[PDB]
């Protein structure tokens, strides 16, 4: 599939759904990988997913969304360095080459 | 318990 | 296309077509902005389009035109070898 | 300005 094609996957940028191809980037101020998004909402990569993406706490990779959970920070000191009460998503993902 | 899942 | 669909658009990364949403990034090696792609082929942002995207010598843009080009001098604006084939893309704001 | 390149069609 190297010739011109009409139904190639494209990268999701908001309202992420299971199966979406996504661009996963390091977010410096949160010391965590995040989905590239145009949303104001943070979409953090689940820690369980980094080994499937060849990542260690590198710039960017492509993955596929497997799960998303809507979360709240319950402590001022938390794993995502967000303020108390911040709402965000945590996303499990696998490598782009899974169907 | 630093974070909580609202909806999965 | 519909309004909803126009809002729910996704970023093209290969086989770029007029109307595609694309991610534009600076490629310092080639002294130019390029489209983010998983293709081996280079898609440069046309100089005419930098101001439209609030750029001055990443951003999201919409492809307006594309031109297929070959480097005819070894010293060229794109820092590619003589004979390299590539595209130049005109884009507008999303 | 399009001297270092040629458009191919």
């Amino acid at each position: 599939g190297s010739e011109f094609s009409r139904h190639s996957e494209k990268i999701a940028i908001r309202d992420f759904q299971v199966g979406d191809l996504v661009l996963i980037i390091l977010d410096e101020r949160h010391d965590n990988y995040v989905l590239f998004t145009v949303s104001p909402t943070l979409y953090f990569l689940h820690s369980e997913s980094l080994p499937a993406l060849d990542l260690k706490p590198r710039p960017w990779v492509l993955g596929k969304v497997m799960e998303k959970e809507y979360c709240q920070a319950k402590k001022a000191q938390n794993r995502f360095k967000v303020p108390l009460g911040t709402k965000f998503y945590r996303v499990k993902a696998v490598s782009w080459n899974k169907k | 318990d630093d974070i909580e899942v609202i909806v999965d």
